[PDB]
RNA sequence: GAGACCGAUAGCGCACAAGUAGAGUGAUCGAAAGAUGAAAAGCACUUUGAAAAGAGGGUUAAAUAGCACGUGAAAUUGUUGAAAGGGAAGCGCUUGUGACCAGACUUGCGCCCGGCGGAUCAUCCGGUGUUCUCACCGGUGCACUCCGCCGGGCUCAGGCCAGCAUCGGUUCUGGCGGGGGGAUAAAGGCCCAGGGAAUGUGGCUCCUCCGGGAGUGUUAUAGCCCUGGGUGUAAUACCCUCGCCGGGACCGAGGACCGCGCUCUGCAAGGAUGCUGGCGUAAUGGUCACCAGCGACCCGUCUUGAAACACGGACCAAGGAGUCAAGGUUUUGCGCGAGUGUUUGGGUGUAAAACCCGCACGCGUAAUGAAAGUGAACGUAGGUGAGAGCUUCGGCGCAUCAUCGAC
RNA sequence: GACUAAUCGAACCAUCUAGUAGCUGGUUACCGCCGAAGUUUCCCUCAGGAUAGCAGUGUCGACCUUCAGUUUUAUGAGGUAAAGCGAAUGAACUUUAAAUAUGUAAGAAGCCCUUGUUACUUAACUGAACGUGGGCAUUCGAAUGUAUCGACACUAGUGGGCCAUUUUUGGUAAGCAGAACUGGCGAUGCGGGAUGAACCGAA
RNA sequence: CCCACCCAUACCCCGCCCUCAGGGUAGAAACGAUGCCCUGAGGAGUAGGCGGCCGUGGAGGUCAGUGACGAAGCCUAGGGC
């Protein structure tokens, strides 16, 4: 017998989706491959992020995209592996080229209206494969009603 | 796909170690001390071990 | 009129002359029990029995369906066959015996000749289709070209059990040749020079049983001890170490090449091949029964720390115990998203489905206070330290955390 | 306390009713991956509770920062042996100094210097705290090890049991009774002690 | 005190199973990518927790599925996984 104090460690994250959705399992092959044949870290990012459950990726606003474009990313690409939403309490809605898992219906209509563009994470590999000039951004975790009543 | 001792497989000897053969050919395990004629052991020495 | 219900221990207590039979004074209690066959064709006739029945012979598609009746399990029993058994059997590992079995194999592929039988040989032309350069179809072959068949010959690959040779991995065991160390072993032999004694050799003296004793003293007609020196870097033991040659066991994972290398025409170098024999079947292998060697408490429960006590278990079949609803909560998947939820209802319908519709309403979008009430931006929605990621390489900084402010 | 249809300290029948039990019994295929626990701390006890600790599944965060039942080093506790007193003085003597385990500390997240304030404190702008600025990256300032991170969520058993070594406190005619650490067992097979909860080897 | 010898599921080497870990695999001659290839470590378990599989009655779809030339059931010192 072997005298083993310390325990090795199964992994403790998602190595893959739970979801059974057919197209969210061509994009994990996809970021599989990116991740694997890129030195991009963002690529490792995003596939981690395909991976996640629904409370691990919180709803971004309009206003939250608009607060971070400010201050020299104008013309950064905006990256969000969750929902975009749209916030009317945002009254004027900045030029912006944002990629998303998917958009409601008004956001996606009020950046095309700015004049902006919306992307697929797979149109976002096609025309950014490094991630380069990008701004990945990431919904409030902690406000939600349970983690509240932690 | 499996591991040979080096000190069985004289192969494994001289892949590891190129210096075995010219080791073997010139004998350095089996080095001569140098000449000269011994000193002998010192009286007080002796006296020294076998005192009493 | 129906069912994602039950299928004769189920489903109503009742699928049947069931609220019957039966019990109780009475109020009341309350079962068991479905299936021959398509058709009775439900066995004429003979025979043996008092009879029940039996045997022949019949019916039938089947009596291996005979009103004990579809199928016909187990407990348990009879006969037949095999076996074991000196105060339990049963079980595990491993042989053997006997009985009984499943595979595998029977030849294939490729060449070289000879003989047949045919032209769906190659090229070219026309049409058609396609992946747009590849094909198919019709004509052309005139048999040194193609395609099958039949005889030989040859190579290779083929089933089971084994033997030998050359290797690789692991390992046990025997022998041989060297090197080094120590007080450059210590001893020891042979020499040289000193010194000494006794368990005193020879000699000499005295006693005797004539066998041997006692005394004296230092090598003589034996020898020994101590010291120094030479041979001598002597030998050997012990310890350490560099190699070489045999004897034996178990194992052969992988499957084109690639690499590290070497003793480089090649190899023992990133894992076994070569040669040969018998057999080709119960021979190997497997199953069952039994004997033999070794191993082996009766399960479940309960208790405490544990045993023990105690409790349940004659045997078999079928039945037999964390379910459903409402409401929370956390997590997963999905739709939509500052909104969300058609199904109370209405419209519609191929009619308990599916499809469509919207007012109200619920929850969320604002909190706080007992209440009256009041009600969330100084600032690119603030400062500072971190922080994934991006960067024009100056920085910008997500989530989140810490800390100081603001409403 | 006899008898009232084999029924009497309160008959029989049906129903409420599938009454309640904390007590007893039972609770239905297989393989794989992990895997425990017995005063820690608080509460009036027995007919007591929580709770720490120990476990498993999910995630998430830069799985960033390193940490550790260990030694060493400096320094405490144990000065206790020991050596000397041709050192002084006399376990209570000391120049020096035990074994055993043991506490605290050992970096850039650190060390100082300076500036001021103080509502602390000090005779006191004096210390200290609070901030401010600066200097130190020339070696990041012992060894060994390091599939050992952290935070949430949800779920579960056990949470005043037995034996033993050591240490310690009390005792008995003799037995023994409390504590503390550690090991084992309850949950565990194997080899040996002929045999077996507590023995030896080894998981 | 000395020499040899005996054997544990312990230790060493080799094969095989599983689990965990770390790598490779698309201008696809390209794959049950939920696959395959390479390498290393590990393997007892009550209460307890988690995963994957097997089996039974019934429902939708599908297999142009099986069946009186014999379905289901039952018996079997007969076999295979």
């Amino acid at each position: 017998g072997i005298d083993l104090r310390w325990k090795h460690v199964r992994s403790s994250h998602r190595k893959a989706p739970k979801s059974d959705n057919v197209y969210l399992k061509l994009l994990v092959k996809l970021y599989r491959f990116l991740a694997r044949r890129t030195e991009a870290p963002f690529n490792k990012v995003v596939l981690r992020r395909l991976f996640m459950s629904r409370i691990n990726r919180p709803p971004v606003s309009l206003s939250r995209i608009a607060r971070n474009l400010k201050n020299g990313n104008e013309k950064k690409t905006v990256v969000v592996v969750a929902t975009v939403t749209d916030d009317n309490r945002l009254l004027q809605v900045p030029k912006m080229e944002v990629a998303a898992l998917r958009f409601t219906a008004k956001a996606r209509a009020r950046i095309e209206a700015a004049g902006g563009r919306t992307l697929t994470l797979d149109q976002l590999a096609l025309e950014k494969p490094t991630g380069a000039n990008t701004l990945l951004l990431r919904g409030p975790k902690n406000a939600r009603e349970a983690v509240k009543h932690f | 796909v499996q591991k040979k001792n080096p000190l069985r497989n004289k192969q494994i000897m001289l892949r590891l170690n190129p210096y075995a053969s010219t080791f073997a050919k010139e004998k350095l395990g089996e080095v001569k001390a140098e000449e000269g004629k011994p000193p002998k052991v010192p009286a007080s020495f002796k006296e020294l071990l076998h005192e009493a």
